[PDB]
């Protein structure tokens, strides 16, 4: 048990106190017993909570606070010209810890290295952000969006058509989050 | 593999991350910078408070006290902002990693942590105000789940389960890790080894964790939050887009991973639920050959029949909550 | 007739009217697992008798 | 009389049952909104304006929810117990004076009537729990039986100390007797004890052992769904209000104030309700403040603390009465 | 006692009469309500 | 610059146990005030029953 | 689930209950709870934020509010 | 809400709006308009409000969705 | 049975056999699948990786079917019989169309003639319109256009309409069915079924519903079953009295019935069906079937023609009636008397 | 320590082949003695003869083992499978997963795809 070496000073407890050694008055001890004193204090503490402002917010009219680093649903992003930023390096497919990303690429009609397939199984994803961490060109990002609950699981299998549409819709926040969070990356 | 450790004791994510980050760093033979060590100890104690809020007040809820649970879950709801501000997650941060932490804290975080710290003492006292002297609280826990000091060691008990029995033992005192040997804190130790002493030790650790947090805010140094070796930790995105050796290292760290020199290690930390340990075997390659998690609650639930047989059905409920189980770590 | 006698009648008709509604306007689809004893999700020994 | 006997009886019963069943629905919302305020919450504020239609959605939802009759359950008894508990809980409102004699039955023995009706309704809990033939409901019913072996003597002992002062056993006469002083002043220990027993009598927290959710899943009502569950909830919350009314009848002066008949009769009704509503708050405040006691400890508390003190008062109190020449005349007067 | 003053605790305060009322009727007027400061 | 503490450091927080005994919950004043209520209540009760027995004499 | 009376609904919260999540390639994990029980609404995230779950409960109540019960029988 | 706040907000917005707000937000909120969505949604701010309640939205559609 | 199936239109289907993740290559549409039979055919098709369109009416009653198959396998379409477009939208991607739509009793918007004749008319006319390979329509036993029972007559005329429009129809005539949630064994163990016109002495060859779903699965794979007519009946003949005897031996309850004279009961039964909204088991024609007896029409293929040997209802009484045993006799073994 | 459960048997090595011989008979006897009790615990709709047939076949697959250290692993597994079954820790689906209620020729296998 205790450390080797000299035993801790005063580690041995003092000898037990007898009933007639407890220095509490009978009037106090009996009063506390019969008057339920300590539990009246607890009742009172609830009373002053009753007259304190509540903590509650009125979701969805009010929303709790989220940061620029918040990790929500995925979106594929474009350059200011409308060209896709994704170049099919496959780094995010490799680093994924849950194997939720499946990518197929080719040379495009104009000789460009672009994806032909881009799927995220949103029921396999763990929402860690490792895929946006690894992107060389800021293509895959996680939006600040958390409200995208669906009726079926097929609605959670995102193809490139769904992910580009997400970036096309959410670009103003995705840009404002990257702006606010880039220097720390 | 690091996000897996977020999901073992899933109220103590950043502490689980730390024990895995300290085992890999030991096998990597690297020394993480001072700012990372102070971030990991401060978020280590923010995590300890988060666990104890869930642990102690879930335990009081089982015994029948509803109101302290509600008050303490505003405080933890406050503290998950600090998680969601440094990482992007309220729960599974993936923040503490071998080599330091993923990103640096944002420029307003230390002031907001200190603002929360100036009022958290009052929170501890009002939950102290409903349970410590309550005569129904005392007669539901005093003399319940009693384990002796010599049996608690023989049962593989750690943490409050061990310190409740009178043994002075803290892994952060006995094998200092991160910035713990740079701060002052006391170690709560019980004398009767029952549910009541374990409750009094955990309510004291609220006050000691808040005491450590204040010193970390004061002693936070400048410098990097990642070990300055791009062969181990990812380079800044600026450097990866600007320089060749930064791009090659970013590419290799996210596809192959870094190689950990061959060997094995047992690394243990004072998790909020006890001695959390990991046994990692290294091939010399980029994937671990073996990762074994030593979970405190696995060792505790095994001694359940030893301490509970003979008590009533309500006393079993009392002992499940004092023993502070999360089955992500128990089952793994 | 006395207030007590009607009081007994009305409380019993309320116990009937509430019961009759549920016996008529609620779906009733009884199957083997729906009609088992609750034991936190695992079937155990039947030893309450 | 002026109109029909049956019509007078008809509208009087309605004026008692209907406002009480409305009052029961609001105690359930009021408890949820009161604890939330103590819990830094709001409570129901979206089912109706300010949440004032919440109990009706809960009630309506259950009467449209499927009933299940378990295969292992003795089914006639599985339905008989909740029906007994509801009818016999609501019967207790038939002797409440909402004014001097303003009761559905101004019985000469209305206190014994309330003891008989409460005891019979707890037998439904025992029967329904046993009938389910499931472990947790079996363990729930056994606790309810232990609980009545705990609080019944306590209430019967406590009330007998009130009858020594009143001399009547009629609810109006006891209230009329308190025009001298409320019985919470001379009988202050009895008021605390009777209130403690009433919390145990209602299976309210810290004595929610029969239906404890953290020890049993729902105790006696775990196999009960739809209307059967709703019968047990109306019985429990109707029992809370009734015990708060009776505590106000016996210790707080009942209806005593703290077209012309209508204006006066209203003041009695408000005064009883205000004192009842305060005691209803004390219940909810009590559920929010304390942990659950252990059922072994509740039995020992009533049997080695409460009853020994109540038996000594039963000796002491008449000795003070004969000594000061204050035995009440037992004739009809007030 | 080991209490710091309410006036340093970075929570929303009572003011005027309600400050006088609350210090009259609480157990510790230096305890904070836990409500943070919007500014 | 990175997120640093202020020049002199943050001021101390309150962490030591703080549950100060309030006179509202002391077993002497509560027992004494209980005795005053309980003795006054019996005083009024003696007056009440003495009057009601006299009221009963007139009715008979 | 079988012991839950009608009307009854199932919300699948989280990647693990949706499709097995981070443990999808494990030997002991059901690859989505809808191999076991029917599912009415799926909430994304690991974990979904408290508000994301509220959003899925608001979807289910919006589905209740458009559920035709008595007009369904009137069509058969 | 509390009586000083609810009457003060009720005085500012009018009885008709008070009952509309009791129908959707269930609260009585007053603040200044900050802008309007492309969908018609209305946004208000009031720093003199409880934390995390200083910003809120008036949803354009009756069947409001986040 | 093989890895290659070739259909009547001649398209090949290269199959990978096992599991819900594999390729069954068949796109089926199963009308009337939310009933009792419909799940067994849908589970059989879906768990072997076939796409199944499930036309439904009430949304909440279709939900148990999705569990049968993998993601994207079971497709729900919301339809009405009198909505031809929704019928045509549901069968036009398909290589097999199962018609399991029937109702024992008339409803305020569907007579037995309207749900059987006209419903089959629209379904078969869409099968003809989009040239679907296979059409397995399920009729009833004793179906006859010359019958006088509305059930046996109207399901007998839809048989001829289907062949007249789509001659390759596989016509399937099952006997009264037993199984889990069957309206045979569960009614005899119930307490509502107290009224009766005969003395429960009508006879039939009851057939397991599980073996009928298997039979419908095999008709899809045995292409030669096209244009045929199948009577799917059990191994023994029983009366309602012999079946009810087995039920009492199993549940240990000894159920009882109130017999009524048919000129008296039949008018009442037509009132209960017209005044209550739920399936009451009682109607004028269901009383008429109650007095009728099953005849296995020869020149009709059987289970043996699918290479299947049905099992007797007695072997299944313990499995399906055990939920109805009283607690005292519940722990007992199967009767096997 | 914590109590071993109802059918918990201490793990011990077989002394000799006579020891193993007697233990295997004891295990086979204990299984077939319990088949009536398994049937009503798990509501098996088959008769007990089928259950005992399956017990026999499980024992028969280890018939030709001439190694003490392989038999003792096998005697371990049956002890845990017996204890697991009798305490009703497993459920009906597990017990029915145990009852199964490959092509028989090359040509049959060839024509259907491999099997
Ligand atoms: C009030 C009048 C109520 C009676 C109206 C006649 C019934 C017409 C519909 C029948 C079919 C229902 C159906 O299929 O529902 C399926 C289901 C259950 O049908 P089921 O067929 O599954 O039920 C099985 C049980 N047996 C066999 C006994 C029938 O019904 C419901 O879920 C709800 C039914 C309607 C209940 C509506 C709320 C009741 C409370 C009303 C309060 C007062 C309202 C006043 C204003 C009314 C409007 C002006
Ligand atoms: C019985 C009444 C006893 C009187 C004491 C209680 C009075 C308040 C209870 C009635 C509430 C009024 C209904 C209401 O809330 O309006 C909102 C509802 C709106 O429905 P709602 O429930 O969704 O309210 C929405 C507003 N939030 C979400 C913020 C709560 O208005 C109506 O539905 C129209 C009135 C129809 C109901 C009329 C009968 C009510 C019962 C008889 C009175
Ligand atoms: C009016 C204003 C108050 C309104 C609100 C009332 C409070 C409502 C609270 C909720 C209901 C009450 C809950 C009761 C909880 C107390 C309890 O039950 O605990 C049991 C406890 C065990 O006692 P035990 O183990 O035997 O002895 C040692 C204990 N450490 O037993 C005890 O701790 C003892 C409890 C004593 C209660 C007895 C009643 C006191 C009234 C005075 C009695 C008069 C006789 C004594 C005369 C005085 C003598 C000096
Ligand atoms: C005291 O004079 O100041 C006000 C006092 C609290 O102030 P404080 O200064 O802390 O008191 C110190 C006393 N040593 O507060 C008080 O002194 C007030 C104490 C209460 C006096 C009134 C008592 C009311 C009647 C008692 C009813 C029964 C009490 C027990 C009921 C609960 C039993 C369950
Ligand atoms: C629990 C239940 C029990 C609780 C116990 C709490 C205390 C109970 C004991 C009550 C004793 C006090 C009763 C009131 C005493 C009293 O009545 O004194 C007044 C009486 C004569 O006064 P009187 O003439 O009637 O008044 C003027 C009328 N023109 O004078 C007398 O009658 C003689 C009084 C002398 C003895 C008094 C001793 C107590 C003081
Ligand atoms: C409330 C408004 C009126 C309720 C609907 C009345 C319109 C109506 O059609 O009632 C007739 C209804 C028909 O019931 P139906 O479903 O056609 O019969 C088959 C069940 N065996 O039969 C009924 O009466 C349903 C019972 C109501
Ligand atoms: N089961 C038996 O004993 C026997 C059955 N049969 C025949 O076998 C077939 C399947 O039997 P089973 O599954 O037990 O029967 P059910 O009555 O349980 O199912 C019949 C199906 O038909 C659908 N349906 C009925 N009327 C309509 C309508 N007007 N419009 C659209 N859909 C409708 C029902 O859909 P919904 O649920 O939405 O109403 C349901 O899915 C039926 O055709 C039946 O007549 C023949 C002999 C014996
Ligand atoms: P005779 O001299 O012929 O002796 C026969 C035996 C079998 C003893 C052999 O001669 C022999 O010694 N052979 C080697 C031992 C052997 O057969 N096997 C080792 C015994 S362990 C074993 O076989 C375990 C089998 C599986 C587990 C038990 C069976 C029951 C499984 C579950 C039943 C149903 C549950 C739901
Ligand atoms: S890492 Fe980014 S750029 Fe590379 S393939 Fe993936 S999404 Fe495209
Ligand atoms: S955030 Fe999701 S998609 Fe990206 S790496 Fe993690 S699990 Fe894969």
């Amino acid at each position: 048990a205790t450390p080797a070496g000299p035993p801790p000073k005063n580690f041995r407890l003092p000898p037990p106190k007898n009933w007639d050694e407890e220095s509490e008055s009978t009037i106090d001890k009996v009063g506390k017993y019969f008057l339920m004193t300590e539990m009246l204090r607890g009742m009172y503490v609830l009373l002053e909570q009753f007259f304190r402002p509540p903590y509650t917010i009125y979701y969805p009219f009010e929303k709790g606070p989220i940061s620029p680093r918040f990790r929500g649903e995925h979106a594929l992003r474009r350059y200011p010209s409308g060209e896709e930023r994704c170049i099919a390096c496959k780094l995010c497919e490799a680093v994924c810890p849950a194997q939720a990303i499946t990518i197929e690429a080719e040379e495009r009609a104009d000789g460009s290295r672009r994806t032909t397939r881009y799927d995220i199984d949103m029921t396999k994803c763990i929402y860690c952000g490792f895929c946006q961490e690894s992107c060389p060109v800021d293509a895959i990002v996680e939006s600040p969006n958390a409200e995208y609950a669906t009726e079926t699981r097929e609605e959670l299998l995102y193809n490139k058509e769904k992910l580009l549409a997400n970036g096309d819709k959410w670009e103003p926040e995705l840009a404002a989050a990257i702006r606010a969070d880039a220097p720390y990356r | 593999a690091l996000p897996y450790f977020d999901r073992l004791d899933y109220v103590s994510m950043m502490t689980n991350e730390q024990v895995f980050s300290l085992a890999v760093e030991k096998l990597l033979n690297i020394e993480i910078p001072p700012r990372a060590k102070f971030i990991r100890t401060m978020f280590g104690e923010i995590t300890r408070i988060l666990n104890h809020l869930m642990s102690v007040l879930s335990h009081a809820m089982d015994v029948g006290a509803l109101t302290p649970f509600l008050w303490g879950f505003e405080e933890r709801e406050k503290l998950m902002e600090f998680y969601e501000r440094v990482s992007g997650a309220r729960l599974h941060a993936a923040y503490v990693r071998p080599g330091g932490v993923h990103q640096d804290i944002p420029v307003g975080l230390l002031d907001d942590i200190y603002q929360w710290a100036t009022q958290f003492g009052d929170r501890i006292d009002e939950t102290e105000e409903m349970l410590t002297d309550n005569r129904i609280w005392i007669n539901r826990l005093k003399g319940v789940g009693v384990v002796s000091a010599a049996d608690a060691l023989n049962l593989s008990f750690t943490g409050v389960m061990l310190r409740g029995s009178g043994v002075p033992w803290d892994v952060r005192k006995s094998s200092p890790y991160d910035a713990y040997d740079q701060v002052e804190f006391d170690v709560p130790v019980g004398i009767n080894g029952d549910c009541y002493d374990r409750y009094l030790c955990r309510m004291e650790e609220f006050r000691q964790s808040l005491r450590i947090i204040h010193q970390c805010l004061n002693k936070m140094p400048a410098g990097p939050v990642r070990y300055e070796d791009y062969k181990i930790t990812p380079p800044p995105r600026a450097a990866m887009k600007e320089n060749m050796e930064a791009l090659i290292h970013h590419f290799l760290l996210f596809t192959k991973g870094y190689a950990v020199p061959p060997g094995d290690t047992y690394t243990a930390i004072e998790a909020p639920k006890g001695e959390m340990g990991v046994y990692v075997v290294s091939d010399g390659s980029e994937r671990p050959y073996r990762v074994h998690i030593r979970a405190p609650g696995f060792a505790h639930l095994s001694g359940f029949d030893h301490i509970t047989r003979g008590h009533l059905l309500a006393d079993a409920v009392a002992v499940i909550g004092t023993m502070d189980l999360v089955f992500g770590e128990v089952d793994r | 007739m006395s207030a007590m006698s009607i009081y007994i009648i009305f409380v019993s008709i309320i116990a009937i009217l509430f019961l009759a509604i549920d016996l008529i306007f609620a779906p009733h689809n009884p199957y083997k697992e729906k009609l088992s004893a609750f034991e936190c999700g695992f079937h155990s020994f039947s030893q309450s008798r | 009389m002026s109109y029909s006997q049956t019509i007078n009886s008809l509208v009087e019963v309605v004026l008692v049952l209907v406002p009480s069943l409305v009052g029961i629905a609001y105690v359930t919302v009021g408890e949820r909104k009161t604890m939330g305020s103590m819990q830094r919450r709001l409570g129901p504020n979206a089912v109706g304006i300010y949440g004032l239609l919440q109990a009706f959605a809960d009630a309506l939802k259950l009467l449209l929810k499927e009933y299940v009759g378990p295969t292992q359950a003795n089914l006639v008894l599985f339905f008989l117990g909740p029906v007994i508990t509801l009818i016999f809980s609501l019967l207790g409102y038939a002797v409440i004076p909402y004014g001097p004699g303003l009761a559905v039955n101004d019985l000469s023995t209305g206190i014994l009537y309330m003891l008989a009706v409460s005891s019979l309704a707890t037998y439904g809990i025992l029967l329904a729990g046993w009938s389910a033939n499931s472990k947790y409901a079996f363990l729930g019913s056994l606790r309810s039986t232990a609980q009545l072996i705990s609080y019944e003597l306590v209430l019967s002992s406590s009330i007998l100390l009130v009858i020594m002062l009143s001399g009547s056993l009629s609810l109006t006469v006891i209230v009329e007797s308190q025009r001298a002083i409320w019985y919470i002043l001379p009988l202050l220990p009895v008021f605390i004890i009777f209130f403690i027993g009433s919390v145990a009598e209602t299976n309210r927290a810290p004595f929610d052992l029969a239906e404890a959710e953290s020890e049993l899943v729902s105790g006696f009502m775990t196999e009960h769904a739809a209307v059967i569950f709703v019968f047990f909830f109306l019985a429990e919350y109707g029992s809370i209000v009734l015990m708060c009314i009776l505590t106000s009848i016996l210790f707080l002066g009942g209806y005593l104030l703290i077209n012309a008949p209508t204006v006066e009769g209203s003041f009695y009704g408000l005064s009883l309700g205000v004192k009842t509503s305060i005691l209803i708050f004390v219940f909810i405040w009590t559920r929010a403040s304390f942990p659950r006691i252990r059922f072994d400890q509740l039995m020992s508390f009533c049997w080695t603390v409460l009853l020994p003190i109540l038996f000594a008062l039963i000796v002491l109190v008449p000795c003070i009465l004969y000594s000061f020449n204050i035995f009440p005349v037992n004739i009809s007067l007030l | 006692s080991n209490a710091v003053s309410i006036t340093k605790k970075y929570t929303v305060q009572s003011t005027g009469i309600w400050e006088r009322i609350r210090r009259a009727l609480v157990i510790d007027p230096n305890r904070s309500n836990g409500v943070p400061l919007n500014p | 610059p990175q997120d640093m503490p202020p020049p002199g450091g943050y001021e101390a927080v309150q962490y030591k146990r703080n549950l100060p005994s309030r006179g509202l919950f002391r077993p002497r004043p509560l027992l004494a005030g209980a005795a005053v209520l309980m003795l006054y209540g019996w005083y009024k009760l003696v007056k009440g029953i003495r009057e009601q027995n006299e009221l009963a004499r007139e009715k008979m | 689930y079988d012991q839950m009376p009608d009307p009854r609904w199932v919300i699948s919260m989280g990647s693990c209950a949706n499709g097995g999540g981070y443990y999808h390639y494990s030997y002991s994990v059901v690859r989505g709870c809808d191999r076991i029980v029917p599912v009415d609404v799926y909430v994304p995230g690991c974990p979904p934020t408290s508000e994301a779950l509220m959003y899925g409960i608001f979807q289910l109540q919006r589905k209740m509010r458009n559920t035709k019960i008595t007009r369904m029988w009137y069509r058969k | 809400s509390y009586p000083t706040r609810t009457l003060a907000n009720l005085r500012k917005i009018g009885l008709k709006e008070y009952f509309r707000q009791l129908l959707y937000i269930g609260d009585t909120k007053y603040g200044e308009l900050v802008g309007v969505d492309k969908f018609g949604n209305k946004f208000y701010e009031n720093k003199e409000e409880l934390p995390l309640r200083t910003r809120w939205v008036d949803y354009a559609k009756h069947d409001y969705d986040a | 049975i093989s890895d290659i199936h070739i259909t009547r239109t001649g398209k090949p289907l290269i199959r990978i056999q096992g599991g819900r993740s594999s390729l069954g290559e068949h796109t089926a549409t199963v009308f009337g699948a939310t009933g009792q039979l419909g799940r067994y055919i849908v589970n059989r098709l879906a768990r072997q990786g076939c796409t199944v369109i499930v036309p439904y009416r009430e949304e909440m009653a279709k939900r148990h079917l999705k569990v049968s198959g993998d993601l994207g396998r079971v497709i729900f379409m919301e339809f009405d019989l009198r909505n031809t477009q929704s019928i045509e939208e549901s069968v036009r991607h398909s290589d097999v169309v199962y018609n399991l739509i029937g109702r024992d009793y008339p409803t305020k918007n569907f007579s037995l003639a309207d749900v059987h004749i006209e419903g089959t008319e629209r379904i078969v006319e869409a099968v003809a319109k989009y040239d679907v390979d296979r059409f397995i329509q399920v009729s009833t036993y004793n179906a006859n256009p010359d019958s006088t029972c509305e059930f046996f007559r109207t399901k007998g005329i839809a048989e001829k309409v289907a062949r007249h429009v789509f001659p390759e129809t596989t016509i399937v005539r099952p006997a009264p069915m037993f199984g889990f949630e069957d309206r045979l064994l569960l009614k005899l163990a119930s307490v509502t079924n107290l009224f009766t016109s005969n003395h429960m002495r009508e006879k039939f060859w009851p057939v397991h519903v599980n073996e009928v779903g298997e039979a419908l699965e095999r008709m899809l794979y045995d292409d030669s079953t096209a244009g045929q007519t199948f009577e799917l009946y059990g191994p023994r003949q029983y009366s309602m009295a012999q079946i009810a005897e087995l039920v009492d031996r199993e549940i240990y309850k000894k159920r009882r019935h109130i017999n009524l004279p048919k000129p008296i009961l039949q008018p009442l039964a037509e009132l209960i069906n017209r005044v209550l909204w739920w399936d009451t088991g009682l109607s004028r024609d269901q009383v008429e079937r109650e007095f009728h007896d099953q005849v296995i029409d020869p020149t009709a293929k059987t289970f043996k023609d699918l290479g299947m040997e049905p099992t007797d209802i007695s072997k299944w009484t313990y499995h399906y009636l055990l939920p109805y045993r009283p607690s005292t006799y519940y722990d007992l073994p199967p009767s096997t008397e | 320590a914590v109590q071993p459960t109802k059918f918990a048997v201490t793990v011990r090595q077989s002394r000799n082949w006579a020891d193993a011989k007697q233990r295997v008979i004891a295990a086979y006897r204990a299984w077939i003695r319990a088949a009536p009790e398994i049937q009503t615990m798990y509501s098996i709709p088959f008769p007990v003869s089928h259950i005992r047939t399956r017990i026999r076949q499980e024992f028969e697959r280890h018939r030709y083992v001439n190694k003490l250290n392989v038999v003792d692993v096998l005697l371990q597994q049956s002890n845990a499978d017996f204890q697991e079954t009798m305490n009703f820790w497993r459920q009906q689906s597990h017990v029915m997963a145990f009852f199964k209620e490959l092509p028989s020729n090359f040509i049959t296998g060839f024509l259907e795809g491999r099997n």
